[PDB]
């Protein structure tokens, strides 16, 4: 349990900075904060591009 | 008639050793190391979910 606490605080940075979700409940953070996945630069995988 | 070895009915020579097809060995004995165990059921602790 002591070891698992450290990794839970490490993982939170990615879940906040990339996704804007609260890790415990998995729900979105309330403020509509900036998150990396806000970007309009999406490449979306069709069944032709999936596998490349 | 001519005498032939046919009339003697001679026994065959036994040749030493046995010819055998090989047997496939245990994979689990090579992929998993044996742990020392005392006689009976063992119990192992697992982490079910992290905090």
């Amino acid at each position: 349990m002591a070891d698992l606490s450290g990794v839970a605080l490490g993982r939170a940075l990615d879940l906040i900075g990339i996704h804007g979700i609260n890790p415990l409940t998995g729900a979105a953070l309330a403020g509509t904060p900036p998150k990396i996945i806000d970007t309009t630069n999406v490449v979306e995988l069709t069944t032709e591009t999936l596998g490349l | 008639a001519v005498l032939k070895t046919s009339s003697f009915q001679l026994p065959r020579h036994l040749v030493p050793g046995v010819w055998q097809k090989a047997q496939g060995q245990s994979v689990l004995a090579r992929l998993s190391n044996a742990e020392p165990q005392e006689f009976g059921e063992q119990q192992y602790m697992t982490l079910t979910a992290p905090p």
